[PDB]
């Protein structure tokens, strides 16, 4: 039993919320509440920890981007502060090589960051890499053998279909084919060596389809879509299915859990959240 | 276009629920912010929804009696106003509001809806207040920002009783739609509007707006007059 972690999203605020869900009973935990409320971050877990990356506070009595790093140890069920990050970053994407955490894009107000930096648990320190060629927040992040994967968002002007992969021996970033379908706050992963990107806003609607790159061949190709349409989902990977968390539909802030399973190419709705949220941030152990 | 509806004579602690019909396009397909205009007074902005994460903002004079959202399967998007006070009487606008490089700015206005119920925000400080000129006129008009923001400004003309137009947007871009004889410029925390050559269509109120920080605040307009 592993289990996949959703942390702080927004209904009516950011929120507090840390919880688990636990697929092979269908029960959610109820667990330690970040320090701060925050929205448009986003998860990953290194070395055993969840880390609680970036976002916006946006509460009754303001609206504040976040730099900060946050660690929670499963065992002590206990959050910890790091290091922050160089600049805050709303609605960022994260992904994790070598055991370092890539905090890539996201906003800090009017500023839309191609800005991307890497933190080293071992000296909790921050350090900037190469940028992307784009500038990208609501972007989606996942890694494949060691390739790190910046898929979509938004440029301050245009939402996109572009995407962009990042080499770290060379520390450089090129771009890869483009999605057909433009996404930002899509949920991004990987799963048996392709690269997918679920739901997300194209500038008209909110999304339910989704597409996968296969590496080897360079092409996006379309899968079953989504029961439900949604952007700004969490999305993780457990035992070879996708799950896709909450998000906003255009009416309502969503509870529906889906889950997709590539050997039927098949969406099933499971245990939904406890209440309906946007922007959450997800990993799993 | 953009309709809407549901203001009307109230008294205090009263609720009402105001709509913004969308015809030919869809609510969702942007931004959707709520600017009122007390009667006689200054634009000020109120409320608004990004459609990708459903988030919501809400000026802190109204936060928590105010609701704002969006419903797509009736393309209409509404601001529901609770605990009514009499200092939120007036004129209620939405408008699709329009991303230009991160900053947002309102480009398609409803035709308006009267509500009658019977600080360290960044201040845009317009003059002069009403400026008198004849058809052929170079004119100018200025506006200061209190602190920086950046090139976040926008510039509406307004004629009375009608949606303000957006003109100007990042300072000094042109909008589709907008003739050349308009141009904006910076200098600083100063930004000014100049038209080349008075028409006479050109006779309306001017206003600034500043959407770098958080409140998105206006200044009072510069009427110019025949």
């Amino acid at each position: 039993g592993r289990l996949i972690y959703t942390a702080g999203g927004y209904f009516r605020q950011s929120l507090s919320y840390l919880e688990a869900y636990n697929p092979s009973d269908g029960t959610w935990l109820d667990l330690a509440d970040l320090q701060v409320p925050r929205s448009g971050l986003a998860g990953c877990v290194v070395g055993g920890l969840l880390y609680a990356v970036g976002g916006r506070n946006n509460s009754p009595d303001g609206n504040t981007d976040s730099s900060a790093l946050d660690c929670y140890n499963p065992m002590t069920n206990q959050w910890s502060p790091c290091a922050p990050m160089s600049v805050p970053r709303n609605r960022i994407g994260v992904g994790v090589i070598d055991g370092h955490i890539y905090a890539v894009g996201g906003s800090h107000g009017c500023i839309h960051h191609n800005s991307v930096e890497r933190y080293e648990p071992e000296r909790d320190e921050w350090h900037l890499v190469a940028p992307m060629l784009t500038r990208r927040i609501g972007v989606g992040v996942a890694v494949l053998n060691r390739l790190l994967y910046a898929v979509g968002g938004f440029d301050g002007t245009n939402r996109l279909n572009s995407a962009e992969c990042y080499y770290p021996e060379r520390n450089e970033w090129r771009m890869i084919t483009a999605m057909n379908t433009i996404r930002s706050g899509a949920g991004v992963c990987v799963l048996h060596n392709c690269i997918y990107a679920a739901g997300g806003y194209d500038g008209q609607d909110q999304l339910n389809s989704v597409e996968r790159y296969d590496v080897e061949t360079e092409t996006w190709t379309f899968v079953a879509p989504m029961k439900h349409r949604r952007s700004a989902l969490g999305i993780t990977v457990h035992q070879g299915r996708i799950y896709v968390l909450g998000g906003y539909d255009g009416h309502t802030f969503l509870d529906s859990v889906e889950c997709y399973d590539p050997d039927t190419d098949t969406w099933s709705e499971v245990t939904r959240m406890t209440s309906g949220r946007s922007g959450v941030g997800v990993a799993v152990t | 276009q953009l309709v809407e509806s549901g203001g009307g004579l109230v008294q205090p602690g009263g609720s009402l629920r105001l709509s913004c019909a969308a015809s030919g396009f869809a609510i969702s397909a942007s931004s959707i912010h709520w600017v009122r205009q007390a009667p006689g007074k200054c634009l000020e902005w109120v409320a608004s929804i990004d459609p990708e994460t459903g988030e919501t903002l809400y000026a802190k004079s109204v936060a928590g009696r105010f609701t704002i959202s969006a419903d797509t399967s009736k393309n209409t998007a509404y601001l529901q106003m609770n605990s009514l006070r009499a200092e939120d009487t007036a004129v209620y606008y939405c408008a699709r509001a329009y991303a230009g490089d991160g900053v947002y700015y309102a480009d398609v206005w409803g035709q308006g809806t009267l509500v009658t119920v019977s600080g360290s925000d960044i201040q845009m400080t317009q003059s002069p207040s009403s400026l008198s000129a004849s058809v052929g006129d170079r004119v100018t008009i200025t506006c200061r920002a209190s602190q920086s923001v950046s090139s976040a400004v926008a510039w509406y003309q307004q004629k009375p009783g009608k949606a303000p137009k957006l003109l100007i947007y990042s300072a000094s871009s042109l909008y589709s739609g907008v003739p050349s004889r308009f141009s904006g410029s910076r200098s600083g925390t100063d930004f000014t509007l100049t038209i080349s050559s008075l028409q006479p269509e050109d006779f309306a109120t001017y206003y600034c707006q500043q959407s770098y920080s958080f409140p998105s605040t206006f200044g009072c307009g510069t009427k110019v007059e025949i």
